[PDB]
This record gives structure tokens, sequence and C-alpha cells, in this order.
């Protein structure tokens, strides 16, 4: 299990749906996607950082080549932070 | 009222020195992008909406100049390579993390 | 000051003047620059001081009237020429390429067709050896020749 | 053949229109452009009007040839050299 | 022969790459490379250029903290040189002595 | 950051469209900072085989400034290789012919002399005036600060600093001037 | 004009003027005294 | 009334760099105590994860983390699978805080734990010398011994 | 910073007679000191 990512081991389909279900069941307002950062946009290699906000407070941010895939990656980052599988989490104790 | 660096792009950095003076303690919580600093997200009557599948075949010159204009490169990247280089290329490269 | 008017009747009249600013920080100086502690602390940008020392049509004023010492007067005249060529004095005109630090008159200088070898290169002059002795505020001195 | 003529905006004519010989008038001056008579591959003598070499007086197989094409110090031939080709 | 001489050139080129990346990060924080290196060795952190470039790439906050420490040491040095007397030496200009 | 591998790699190695202004700036300083940005030497992830260049959009290149007499001193030399192709034009003549040629040549000089220089010059974008095409304008990020300071000619000093500057000499009352 | 490296006034009416980056001796009454620094 | 030493505001009467005032020492030492106590209580509660360290070992500086691998270019007189403590810790850090040694951190403050997991040799390296027209040609093959260490754990203790 | 190190008395190379170069690299995890290094 050591070197792998959460959605590399457990495949999901709709991270946005899972995220809104989790926020609803822990009594958090529905997230809003906003364009935090953007480079290119008209070219063939764009860069989008989409941030997911809740009550005007940032909960996640994600990069992508398109807006939709950036929003999906931000949803996955939100799921990671909410579930405790973040990259900088405490390593396993052996 | 003094900061060694501006405190609005990466982290709010505070330097400190322990009482013995033997080690330096840094505190740097990340800065978050403000909501107000963000930007809102961007947004046949009688026949089918027939799928518009045209693929015009450009000859090599026009195709390469179109690709060069698209990706901001030269033509030499798009011109092909010989069998010697094609078979010298490693098709099972090593992969770390 | 003093002005002449022409109407034939011509007349010289006296107008108001500005006097010395009240308390110079160095009253023992002999030139105004020395009195105001500006000896190596001005450039061609300082059009306040330069316009204080020029005529209304862009010419310079004499050393005796200005009270300037000879070295300061020559530095003032070179700074005024460079500021005039850079276009920093749009109201002190007589009677498109952007420049600054122009030492020679632009209409008097021949192109460097044959640059030398790198031991005898024909360099291109920037600024002024009169202003060479300015305060540096850097660890590399002024490069007078490019 | 189609040809492109540079005109000002006040001389625009509707496409599909006929043009005739009386478009010009006598006592005028015109410029006439055409592809010249092609002579195929020709030597220096017909192509550039070189003088060539004498016929008799000992000459070996040189009568219509270019002589020196450059100097020895130049290790090459200059671009734009007059040499045989299509005329 | 090229393999051996290239061992030498590889060490040199890798140090040049580290210096380039440290200079890039320092300019990204408004600092210059000589100021960063001299101030870190004045602050007695003996991180070499390899781990400095590694921190520049992968730990931007730790590198920002190091750049802030170096800039603060620069301002202490300028203040001491300007004062020229016997003022307090500064918080981070103190030297831990060993015996 | 907890990104996935492909979005993380894309975010690290993506390109940025920097903006830069002419308007009485020296083309050599413009060219130095443009050359750094075109090579990608401003990135800590830089490597010469990583193709980490960024786009640089320089405008107002018609209003550059030469220090000194470089407009008449500096000569650009080229040779159409036919015997007699040696042409030498001053910087003034080259600027009057092509408003972007001087900045283009300075950046082309400061870029490294290898096969990547032409790709970097394709990522370079130069415009002589304030007009930029709309797609490039929607691409732009980070107008970079100008290297010079625009030394602020006499008539736009406001009255506050004009009379804050003290008067250095008293003139005689009978001088004509 | 005569090209000279050292310029010498030969009249009381000669005058040294620096024009187009070079020194010149101009004489109105004796035009043979025109000298051009080189 | 102008001070004896006043300069009028010209382009270079004053330094180009902005004036920087440094905070007073007493308030700064109180601020240092507050920041150090804050980082210490973060260490006590455990508001951190995935520490990294810069460790001096075998004349090199390694930026290691937990569950890591490093390759030492000499033998380490240790049996395989042997747990040792790396001690010369130049840096330890987490998200939101780092600790800096001058130049080495305290052994009470930070521990690095490593495990000898492999003792091997390198691939053969060629040393060839050639000087031309002098019949000068020499070949040698070397195999440097190596030791693969797995960095297990990086632990910090509240001691600031 | 060799001149600064000489002014402070801490050699010029940081790899000379300092604690950083003269302290042991490692020790056993149970606390036993390592055998002394060859250098
Ligand atoms: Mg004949
Ligand atoms: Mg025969
Ligand atoms: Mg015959
Ligand atoms: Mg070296
Ligand atoms: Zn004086
Ligand atoms: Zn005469």
């Amino acid at each position: 299990m050591t070197g792998k990512e959460l959605f590399e081991m457990w495949k999901i389909i709709n991270p946005m749906g899972l995220l809104v279900e989790e926020l609803k069941k822990r009594n958090v307002s529905a997230p809003e996607s906003r364009l935090t950062r953007q480079s290119g946009g008209t070219t063939a290699l764009p860069l989008y950082f989409v941030g997911l906000y809740c009550d005007k407070k940032l909960i996640a941010e994600g990069p992508g080549e398109t807006v939709l895939v950036a929003e999906e990656e931000a949803a996955r980052v939100a799921l990671r932070k909410l579930y405790g599988f973040t990259e900088n989490r405490r390593p396993w104790n052996y | 009222t003094y900061s060694p660096l501006p405190d609005d792009y990466n982290c709010n950095v505070e330097l400190a020195l322990t009482s013995d003076g033997r080690t330096i303690v840094c505190y740097h919580p990340s800065v978050d992008i403000p909501y107000e600093h963000t930007k809102p997200i961007p947004r046949d009557q009688v026949l089918k909406t027939r799928l518009e599948e045209k693929v015009e075949h450009l000859e090599e010159g026009p195709m390469i100049e179109q690709l060069s204009k698209m990706f901001f490169t030269t033509k030499h990247r798009w011109y092909p390579h010989g069998r010697y280089h094609r078979c010298r290329k490693n098709l099972n490269p090593p992969k770390d993390r | 000051f003093r002005e002449v008017v022409e109407t034939t009747i011509i007349e010289g009249r006296i107008t108001a003047t500005p006097k010395e600013s009240p308390n110079p920080p160095n009253p023992s100086g002999q030139c105004p620059i020395c009195r105001w502690n500006l000896k190596h602390k001005y450039n061609y940008d300082d059009v306040l001081l330069l316009s204080q020392f020029i005529r209304p049509h862009g010419g310079m004023l004499p050393r005796k009237i200005t009270g300037l010492c000879q070295e300061e007067h020559r530095k003032i005249e070179e700074c005024v020429k460079m500021a005039h060529r850079a276009g920093l004095l749009p109201n002190h005109r007589p009677r498109q390429l952007n420049r600054y630090l122009t030492r020679w008159a632009p209409g008097s200088v021949k192109p460097i067709y044959k640059k030398g070898p790198r031991w005898n290169r024909v360099r291109m002059p920037v600024g002024s050896p009169l202003l060479r002795d300015n305060v540096c505020y850097s660890r590399t001195p002024w490069k007078l020749y490019h | 053949t189609v040809k492109i003529f540079n005109i000002t905006d006040n001389a625009a004519i509707k496409p599909g229109t006929p043009l005739y010989a009386a478009h010009f008038r006598p006592g005028q001056y015109v410029d006439v452009t055409a592809k010249t008579i092609g002579k195929g591959f020709q030597g220096v003598m017909k192509r550039w009007g070189f003088k060539g070499q004498p016929a008799t007086h000992g000459q070996t197989k040189t009568h219509r040839r270019p002589g020196a094409v450059a100097t020895g110090d130049i290790g090459r031939v200059w671009p734009g050299t007059k040499m045989p080709g299509k005329m | 022969v090229k393999c051996t001489k290239a061992r030498y050139l590889k060490k040199k080129n890798m140090r040049t790459l580290w210096i380039n990346r440290i200079t890039a990060a320092s300019q990204e924080h408004g600092l210059k490379y000589p100021a960063l290196i001299g101030n870190l060795v004045k602050c007695q952190v003996e991180l070499n250029r390899k781990v400095l470039a590694d921190l520049a790439i992968y730990e931007p906050k730790t590198f920002k903290s190091l750049a802030a420490l170096a800039s603060r040491r620069r301002h202490e040095g300028f203040a001491a040189a300007l004062g020229d007397g016997k003022e307090p030496e500064g918080i981070f200009s103190r030297v831990v002595q060993y015996h | 950051s907890s990104f996935s591998r492909a979005p993380q790699q894309w975010a690290t190695f993506a390109r940025i469209w920097y903006l830069l202004d002419g308007k009485m700036q020296p083309p050599g300083k413009l060219a130095a900072m443009a050359s750094i940005r075109l090579q990608g030497l401003h990135k800590p992830v830089y490597h010469a085989l990583s193709d980490c260049g960024d786009h640089v959009v320089i405008m107002n290149t018609r209003h550059i400034a030469f220090s000194g007499n470089k407009w008449e001193q500096k000569v650009y030399s080229s040779h159409t290789g036919y015997p007699g192709g040696f042409r030498q034009v001053t910087a003034a003549q080259l600027h009057l012919r092509d408003p972007v040629a001087i900045v283009k040549l300075a950046i082309y000089g400061m870029l490294p002399k290898n096969l990547h220089r032409r790709t970097m010059m394709e990522r370079l974008h130069l415009f002589p005036d304030e007009y930029i095409p709309e797609d490039i304008l929607k691409n732009l990020v980070e107008e970079l600060p100008q290297p010079r300071k625009i030394p602020k000619r006499l008539d736009e000093y406001t009255q506050e600093e004009i009379d804050a500057f003290p008067r250095l000499w008293t003139p005689p009352e009978d001088y004509r001037l | 004009f005569k090209n000279k490296t050292v310029l010498k006034k030969r009249c009381k009416d000669c005058y040294l003027v620096k024009r187009r980056g070079r020194w010149y001796v101009y004489c109105k009454t004796h035009p043979r005294h025109k000298q051009r620094q080189m | 009334s102008y001070l004896p030493g006043y300069v009028p505001k010209t382009s270079l009467s004053s330094p180009p760099w902005p004036e920087v005032v440094l905070p007073d020492p007493v308030e700064e030492t109180r601020h240092h105590a507050e920041v150090v106590k804050k980082v210490n209580e973060m260490i006590v509660t455990g508001q951190y994860g995935r520490l990294f360290a810069v460790v001096h070992f075998a004349s090199r500086q390694w930026k290691v983390t937990s569950e890591d691998l490093i390759l030492i270019g000499n033998e380490l007189d240790l049996a395989c699978g042997e747990r040792i403590r790396l001690e010369k810790v130049l840096l330890v850090g987490a998200d939101n805080f780092t600790l800096l040694g001058k130049p080495l951190l305290g052994k009470d403050l930070v521990r690095v734990e490593a495990t000898v997991i492999e003792k091997t040799e390198s691939w053969p390296r060629i040393i060839m010398r050639f000087r031309k027209r002098k019949n000068f040609k020499k070949k040698r093959i070397v195999t440097t011994p190596q030791t693969v260490l797995r960095i297990n754990s990086i632990e910090i203790a509240p001691c600031l | 910073g060799g001149q600064w190190r000489l002014q402070q008395g801490l050699a010029a190379n940081p790899s000379g007679y300092g604690p950083l170069t003269e302290l042991p690299d490692w020790s056993y995890a149970d606390g036993r000191p390592a055998p002394p290094m060859k250098g």
C-alpha cells in the first residue's frame, strides 16, 4: 500500500458527487467551483487551477488542462483532504 | 511592522531563535487564495443533428505549418525520422516514482 | 528680473525674482552646489536644479551670474545638454528616436562601421566623464563606454 | 490565365465583367508582361554573352566553355555566378 | 577516455545546474544568489547547493523561510556596518562557538 | 499538494505568458529579462532538455530608447551572399524600417547558440505599439516590471515637489535672461 | 580647407569653431587659412 | 530650518534601496519566545505529518524522509537488515514549520532511523588513459562497494 | 564564505575540524556508539 494514491487504489467515477454527499452528511454548504488561476486559455496547452470554496472559504484546489478536468481534480483533492489520504499525511508506523 | 519578505504569495513566514540560540525555528503556514481574488467559472427542425465529422487531409507542408502555429515550435520537430533512430529508441524505459 | 519691451519705444523694466532659500545646510560653501551639499549627488535627471540654472530658451547662464565654480558649471552644462537631448525640458525650447545619456550631438557623429578587434574595440560613449566622480551607490562603477 | 492587378478603391469593377481592347486609347503607354521564349539548357556563350575562346592557334577542347569561375583564395564559387542553365 | 573525463565534467555540470536552480528560486523570492549563499553561511546553516536546489524544487515554503532568514541576515549586516559602533550584534548575527 | 500524477506534472511543466512593455526602455535590459524568461531560467525546475520555456509578449517596441548615441553609432551588419551583399544599416535606419528588428536581434543574440534558439524565438511575440491581438491578451499573465524608471521630465513635476525643492542661488536684479 | 592635425591661427581674423565633431579654423578675410582638424 | 547635513531630494542624493528599520531586540525576543512556544505545542499535540530531514552522512547531505532509500558509496561495517541511528541532522521540517540547526540539530530534539538493507558492489567503471603518438594507452576496471540504507522513521521531540 | 569563517575562527572549509565533520556519522539504534571512522 506504501507508494500509491487513494484514487489509484480505489477507482471512483464522480468525485464531485461523492464530495457533495460528504459535505451534505457533515452539514457543510455545497462547494462552489471558481477559477483561481489561469494561464493560456486560447492555446492548445492551457493551465487551469480551479478552487472549491465553501462559505467563501477555500477547501480545495486542483490543476488541469481544461476547466472540467481541473474541477474534477479539485474534487478529488477535496475528497483526499476530507478522508485523511493526503500526500503529506503521517506515514505508517512499523 | 517588519517582514524580511512580502507575506502574500506563498506562506506567512515567521523566523525565531530558541532561548539558547542554538537552533532556528521557522513557522510558515500556507496562504489561501481569497474568494474575492478568484473569478467565477466560465459557462435542424426535421432532420438529425448529424455529427459533423469532416477530417480534411492536409498534405505534409500545410499540416506541419498548422501544427507549428498551434504548438509554437519549428517544422523540424514534426518531420519524421529514419528506421535507425526509430529502432534505437528504447520502448521499455526505466520508471521510478 | 529685467525685461525689455518693444512698441518706436523700447523699455527695460524690473520684475519680481525668487531669492535664496532661507537656511542653507552648509553656509560656508563657495558655490551654490557646495552650499547645498550636492557636489557629487546629482545627475541629468534633476531637471529642477537644471531648470533653475538655465535660460528660458534652453541656453546656459554664465558662471559669474550663477555663482558656480568652474567644475560645477561644466557639470551643469553637460547635464543640461544630456537632458535636452533626452527631452526632459519640453518648455525650454529654442526660438523620432528616444534617447538618454546622450553625450555627443546626434547629428555630428559617424556610425561605427568597423568595430575593432576585441583588444582595440571602438567603444560607444555613454554619459559623461565630468559625472564620473558621482557617488556610486553600487559595487560596480559607472560604465562610461559601451 | 488569371492575373492580379493592383487597383485603388475607386476603380473596383464587379466580378464577372467583360473587358475589351478599347479599355486603352491611342497615344498611350503600357507595360506588357509575359513568359519569354524558353531555350532549354544553354551554355555561357548563348546564356550570358561570354566571349569564349579562339578556335584555332592550338586550343584543346575549349571553345564555348567558361574560363575561371572564381579566384583561388575563395574556396568556393560565389552565389549568383553566371554559369550554364535553363534560359 | 571520454567516459573518464566525463566523470569530471559531470560533477562540474551538476554543480552548475544546482547554482542555476538556486538562482532561479532566489530571484523568485526577490533575492540574489550571492546574497543567499553568503547569508546562509553567515547564519551557520551549512546546507550545500544540492539540497538547496532540492528544497527549491520540492519544498517552496522551506525555501521561502531560508530566503527570509538570509535577507534578514543581510539587513542585520547592513545595520551593523551603518552603525559602526558597539550596538547589539543582532539576533541572528550571533555565532554559536564550539570548543 | 495531493494532486494526481498527471495534473501535478502538467501544473509543474505548464507554460506562462509573460507581458513586457517597451516605452523608453533599453532593449538590452528588455532582451536580458526576455531571454531569461524564454529559456526558462527563472524556474527552479529548469533543465536544458526539459523544454521549460515560457511565452514573452513585448509591446511598445517602437518606443525603445538607446543610452548615448547608439542610434547613430550602432551598426547592424548583414550579407546577402552574392558578391556585394554586404549591407550595414545604422540602428536608426533599422528602427525606421522595422519597428521590432532591434529588440528581436538583441534577444536572438542573448539566447544560447544551439538548436533551441529558433523554438524560443517562435515563443517570443513582439508588437510595435499598444495593440495586442485578442487571443494573446486573453493568454497574458504577469506584466513584468520595467527595468528603467522613466526619469519624469520637468513639466510633470507637480507644484508640491517643485516648491519642496529649495532654491540654490539668488540672481542679480538687473540681469536680463 | 587644408587637413591639419594641429590648427594654427594665421590672422587676427581667424577663429576656431568646433563643427560636426571636428575643429576648424575659418578666416573670412583670408580664405586660404581655412583648416580642418583630422 | 534645514539640518546641517540636509540634502535636497535628487535622483541619487539618497540610496536606491528602501530604508529598512529593524525591530527592537526586547520585543523581538518576546516574539521569538511566542513563536517557539507555538511550534513546541504543535510538536506536543502532533499537528504534523511526513517529516523530512537534511542529514549529513558519508561526506554528503541527503534530503531524506520516512520509508526512503539512499545509496552510500562505501561499505559501512554493518550486517544487513541492521537498524542504526542517523544523528547529524542539519535540518528537520514538516508542513507549516521547519527547524534549523546551527549547523547541527540536537540529538535530543531529532532522531533519524535507518536500516542497512543491502551491501552490494557498483557496476564496473572503466578508467582508460590515452596519449596519442606516444604509445600511451592504459585500461583499468574498478567496482566501488556500496550500501543501500532504508530510512525508516524521522521522529521529533518537544524540546524548543 | 571562507573569509567569514576565518574571521570567526571556524577554518575556511566547513569540512575541517568542525563538529559537522568530526562527530560520528551514526550509532546503533539501541544506543551503542559506532566504531570510529577511518578518516
Ligand atoms: Mg570566337
Ligand atoms: Mg591533346
Ligand atoms: Mg578543337
Ligand atoms: Mg568546484
Ligand atoms: Zn564648488
Ligand atoms: Zn586668416
